[PDB]
């Protein structure tokens, strides 16, 4: 403003701001189990067991 | 090997008829008995992690 006298007067204001987050899990399991048993007492020397 | 003899026999022979073809076999006195049991097995296992 100016009227008889002279007077200046400036402002000025300016914030920014930019948060971030990522975050990623992975997981994987697997099992498995498997057992073969064979009994046979057939009564030959060689052919039971073969 | 055998720290004994197994050859000798005391008396009137033993039979061992058993066997896969038609043969007699002979029974030392020493051995009480001996048999053809032919038992026979195997196994198979897996397993993952």
């Amino acid at each position: 403003y100016e009227d008889k006298i002279n007077v200046g007067g400036g402002l000025s204001g300016d914030h920014c701001k930019k948060f971030g987050g990522g975050k990623t899990e992975r997981a994987r399991k697997a099992m498995a189990v498997e057992d073969i048993i064979s009994r046979v007492r057939g009564g030959s020397s060689g052919w039971s067991g073969g | 090997s055998t720290p004994f003899d197994n050859e000798f026999y005391n008396g009137l022979c033993n039979r061992d008829r058993d066997g896969n073809t038609l043969t007699y076999y002979r029974r030392p006195w020493n051995v009480a008995s001996l048999i053809y049991e032919t038992k026979g097995e195997k196994n198979f296992r897996t397993e993952h992690y």
